[PDB]
């Protein structure tokens, strides 16, 4: 009922850069083995133990964030229901552990060998210890995505993580056709641990700012292949023209004609003429030179034939006598070096090369899967097989163009801005302060000074309470976006000044003030005080940024213009703690609806004497602002009466004047979930929230016109993502019962078990349509028996006066999908500082940490 | 059209107002406030070298103020700017001429 | 009807006799709810003699069957724990009780 605080440890973990997902097609193998074992591990200390979950995660959404979690604590492994742990006890999948009947239950002891058997085909996921099967297997879970080995180690433990390298050897046998993390994995890039969705990075001058990271989202490991006799003689020539520039090049590097097939003696058999061609050599050939013609054709400009004048142009250059092969030919080229042109032709030269890989990869990756290195198109393998491919192409197009010829070619946004910004108590009214800017790349950088009132999920500068100055291409954003100077280089530093005497704002570069295009010391046209000013920085996607607030006179890099010339002063000059920053969280989480919206509308419409009071929602009839769907729920939680014959009620099954079977029922024990409200808007109305019942039976009312709804309950922790969110399941637990018969079946954890809308209707929607689903069902009194509303068994006062009343604290609350968070301002003082050694990659932290921290009772947030 | 902005002096002083702090103590802050405000009170050239001397308890503490050791600190500890013990004959008149043209600009910012 | 989830290591074989003293490392936890209680917290472990009452009848009989440095989770059934009327301000009544018990005395 009322508010506790209690300590807790930070939750960290950590990330390789192994990459494994599925796909419609040719993904990956889909059988990896992996092993994880601990050396040092610490007993009981500071409140609770040591906190350290393995297994895998996933990418969809999922971003662990310290301090800030769900439920109780950080965020980890397992808590949600987007990743799956283990901590060698019990499985926790959605923040509930999961007990098992297993041979030797114990914790993880030192010297142990800890390893997960992974199937994407197959959708089970089983664990194992040193000398025993792990009972527990998993059933149709999340599929899109990418699978992580992440670990949820805390403060005070030593772990290595062994895959594989000089010492990456298994204690324990792999079973037959699994993966042990090799055979070219990531051929790009060193194989290195980093912390997931990293914002505080340590440097050497000081922390840096680092923004979303873009991965390789999902399902793209598949490759994406595409679909006149004049034409053929020139195909044919252009095929006879690369087979002899082939077999000249094969000639000179020393391989000839040999008699059958001569490997060992580096000897090609296939350097013979065309008057003795082969039938299947000729076949190929022309089978060849059509696909390439037909690829040349798919654009929407054809060749076209210009001046076809140097087609019968024929030259030839030296044929030294080493150069002659068996079979009789002459393979003298042409020598071209007026076709030089725009790098347009090179990129039509990579993507021909890239669409030729994505068919080779669509009709050889299914067959075989024995010697090919699995096998992804050219954005992930090496270079030389792309540069081969690219020479290869541009040499042909090079042939084409030699010949007279003259051709040209013709969702949720999820890694977006992160806003930086300090406490709403550091506000300046007057006086003159210094700010500083490192930039490290050049990107979607925004760096100014701003009103402290920043509304969220509001670019920076088409606002009136903004004055950032974009990183792109050096122009400035207030209320629209203007050119104001030179853009940035790599490297270097931003300034930012400001004055409050006559409102004034300054931006240089390095040592310079930025120029304008009127000529003088442009400000932002004498902007009023109101509030006051705060330093707001931004960071875009893949970018890295160093915010150098200013502590010390080391600190301070270039102090060119002002800052110490004027009567400038650093902006923490005498402050003994740093600064806190609050960061931009990009956790959809949940919000009141705000008053007078422009937009939505939320009234207390009251009823009559038989219809009780509801909530109505009103919106414009014209589509001033449609941007999605409204994801909508109550304010207070229904918790489920545990224990008192029965210890799980309230059988969960909507009746929309019929029966119907829902088919999702025992979500668990307690399960605090809310009442969601899943629709649009149509014809002004949406939906309109109504409790109206009179018998012995609890179920909520919907009234609707036009329009689609889904009048599913979402849980105690809702996380959607866009696209009307229709059949996104995360998990079904199947536990074992230690043989194969199966007594018992755990499915639950469903946080939107919505199905589709159309199961009522056939047509259309004439008349409205009124959901009913009865969820509540205590008890019933016999003295009456009626003829148990709702706002009774949900509120812990009125639990035995049923009675449809509407509490003046029941709110809709829309869903924000950015929300306000502090970032804390001492982070792990080790964080890997050995960074991964040739012994295995061998991770351990020392420094301990303690943070105490709220529990609404309510929200199941800390 | 022609206006302040459109002279160069102005411009090419404003820009090199900001360079000379070498030699701009807060104490030397203080003085040329003191020798700007005695110029905008009725004295000339003579009066300020009568009174060049005439001021000493200017130079405060460092402690008097929460921002003053920051001035001092950049003032003594810096390679490019050492200034431990110097005459009063080149230390004064250097700063009284700023101030005397910061004076002559700020008269005829507003004309 | 007390179910006991003893972890295996941890070690010990001397089991507690009945007269002497020995020492706990108890935390609290409600069932469904939260922490109230944490001898790790006060940083001092709790005291106490075995077959002169003074406890809970419960707790005493869920921690007879253990050895030393064996913990375990001890959920004590309401009815004869604090039963119906339950501590007036900390513990709600008719509630179970879950505890952690470790034990670090040297005898």
């Amino acid at each position: 009922l009322l508010l506790q605080t209690n300590l807790i440890n930070y939750v960290t973990s950590i990330r390789p850069n192994i990459f494994v997902g599925r796909a419609e097609g040719s993904t990956q193998y889909g059988k990896w083995y992996f092993e994880v074992m601990v050396d040092e591990v610490v007993p009981f200390l500071t409140a609770q133990a040591t906190h350290l979950r393995v297994g895998w995660a996933l990418t969809e959404g999922y971003s662990p964030y310290p301090g800030g979690g769900e439920g109780w604590g950080g965020n980890g492994v397992g808590d949600d229901l987007y990743s799956y742990g283990f901590d060698g006890l019990h499985l926790w999948t959605g923040h509930v552990a999961r007990p098992v009947t297993s041979p030797g239950q114990h914790l993880l002891a030192p010297e142990d060998v800890v390893s997960c058997c992974l199937d994407l085909s197959v959708p089970s996921i089983s664990f194992r210890i040193n000398g025993c099967p792990v009972q527990g297997v998993f059933e149709a879970f999340n599929l899109d995505g990418l699978f992580f080995p992440v670990v949820s180690f805390s403060a005070g433990v030593k772990v290595r993580f062994l895959l594989g390298g000089r010492h990456g050897e298994f204690k324990f046998l792999p079973p037959p056709g699994y993966a042990p993390c090799h055979e070219a994995v990531l051929p790009r890039e060193r194989l290195r641990l980093e912390p997931i969705k990293e914002y505080r990075r340590e440097g050497p001058r000081g922390p840096h700012l680092v923004g979303p990271s873009r991965c390789l989202s999902h399902t793209d490991f598949v490759p994406c292949p595409v679909d006149p006799p004049h034409l053929e003689r020139i195909r044919e020539k252009l095929a006879e023209n690369i087979h002899e520039l082939w077999a000249l090049t094969r000639i000179e590097q020393g391989w000839t004609y040999g008699p059958v097939r001569d490997d060992n003696k580096r000897l090609h058999p296939c350097l013979v003429n065309f008057h003795s061609l082969p039938e299947p050599e000729r076949n190929y050939n022309l089978q060849m030179s059509g696909e390439t013609l037909k690829t040349l054709l798919a654009l929407g400009c054809h060749v076209g034939m210009a001046d076809e004048k140097a087609e019968d142009n024929l030259k030839k250059t030296k044929l030294p006598k080493t150069y002659m092969m068996s079979n009789g030919y002459k393979p003298a080229p042409l020598d071209l070096s007026h076709v030089r042109l725009t790098p347009a032709q090179t990129t039509l030269v990579d993507r021909l090369a890239e669409n030729g890989h994505n068919v080779w990869a669509r009709d050889r990756v299914a067959q075989g899967w024995s010697y090919s290195a699995r096998l992804v198109p050219y954005r992930l393998l090496d270079e030389a097989t792309k540069r081969s491919n690219r020479d290869s192409l541009c040499q042909a197009v090079r042939t084409l163009l030699g010949y007279g010829y003259n051709i040209e070619p013709p969702q949720s946004r999820w890694d977006r801005v992160r806003i930086f910004r300090a406490e709403k108590s550091y506000t300046v009214q007057s006086g003159r302060w210094y700010f500083e800017f490192e930039a490290v790349t050049t990107g979607e950088m925004r760096v100014g000074w701003a009103r402290p009132e920043l509304r969220p999920d509001v670019e920076l500068g088409a606002d009136e309470l903004a004055y950032v100055f974009n990183g792109h291409r050096g122009q400035r954003w207030h209320l629209g976006s203007e050119p104001f100077g030179r853009p940035w280089q790599s490297g270097d530093v931003v300034g930012c000044m400001i004055d409050l005497t006559e409102n004034t704002i300054i931006f240089t570069l390095n040592g310079e003030v930025l120029m304008s295009d009127s000529g003088s010391e442009t400000a932002f046209r004498e902007i009023e005080i109101g509030d006051g000013f705060l330093p707001v920085c931004s960071l875009g996607p893949g970018q890295v940024g160093h915010l150098n607030l200013g502590q010390d006179v080391s600190s301070l890099r270039f102090f060119a213009i002002c800052g110490l010339q004027e009567g400038f002063e650093p902006f923490a000059i005498n402050m003994q703690r740093p600064v806190t920053t609050w960061f931009s969280k990009s956790l959809p989480q949940f919000e009141p609806v705000p008053p007078e919206h422009p937009h939505y509308e939320v009234a207390r419409m009251d009823g009559t004497v038989d219809t009780p009071p509801c909530l109505r929602l009103a919106h414009r009839t014209w589509g001033s602002q449609n941007s999605l769907v409204e994801m909508l729920f109550l304010r207070l939680s229904l918790p489920v009466q545990f224990h008192q014959l029965n210890t799980t009620t309230y059988y969960y099954s909507v009746r929309v004047f019929a029966g119907q079977e829902p088919s999702c029922v025992w979500v668990g024990w307690v399960t605090p979930d809310y009442h969601q409200h899943d629709m649009n808007f149509d014809l002004s109305k949406v939906r309109a929230v109504t409790v109206t019942m009179g018998d012995e039976q609890g179920n909520v009312h919907s009234s609707l016109k036009c329009s689609n709804c889904y009048m599913v309950w979402g849980g105690d922790f809702v996380s959607p993502g866009q696209q009307g969110r229709i059949s996104h399941t995360d998990l079904v637990i199947g536990c074992l019962v230690d043989l194969a018969t199966g007594l018992m079946t755990f499915t639950a954890n469903g946080k939107e078990s919505n199905t589709f809308f159309q199961v009522e209707p056939n047509t259309k929607l004439f008349p409205a349509v009124f959901v009913l689903p009865t969820h509540q069902n205590v008890i019933q009194f016999e003295l009456g028996k009626q003829k148990m509303p709702l706002s009774a068994a949900m509120f812990l006062s009125e639990r035995k006066n049923p009675a449809p009343q509407c509490p003046p604290r029941l709110e809709v609350q829309m869903l924000m999908p950015v929300s306000w968070s502090r970032m804390p301002n001492h982070f792990l003082q080790v964080e890997t500082r050995r960074a991964g050694e040739r012994l295995g990659w061998a991770v351990q932290c020392q420094d301990p940490l303690t943070m105490m921290a709220l529990h609404i009772p309510e929200e199941n947030r800390c | 059209r022609y206006s302040v902005q459109t002279s160069l002096i102005v411009a090419t002083l404003k820009k090199m107002l900001p360079i000379g702090l070498n030699m701009c103590a807060p104490t030397d802050q203080d003085l040329i406030m003191l020798a700007k405000t005695r110029y905008a009170l009725k004295d000339t050239d003579e009066e300020v070298r009568e009174f060049l001397q005439n001021n000493l308890h200017l130079q405060g503490k460092v402690e008097g103020s929460p921002s003053l050791r920051w001035q001092m600190a950049l003032y003594r500890g810096l390679p490019g700017r050492e200034e431990d013990a110097d005459d009063p004959e080149k230390i004064v008149r250097r700063v009284q001429e700023v101030s005397a043209v910061l004076y002559h600009l700020e008269q005829t910012e507003h004309p | 009807g007390v179910e006991i989830e003893t972890i295996s290591p941890g070690d010990g074989r001397t089991f507690p006799k009945k007269g002497q003293t020995c020492v706990v490392h108890y935390t609290g936890m409600l069932q469904n709810g939260k922490k109230f209680d944490s001898s790790r917290d006060r940083n001092k472990p709790f005291k106490f003699r075995i077959g002169k009452q003074e406890v809970i009848k419960g707790f005493e009989e869920g921690a007879a069957q253990m050895s030393l440095g064996q913990r375990a989770k001890l959920t004590c059934t309401p009815d004869v724990a604090y039963g119906a009327t339950g501590h007036p301000g900390v513990i709600p009544p008719n509630a179970t009780l879950i505890f952690d018990v470790e034990l670090l005395n040297l005898e």
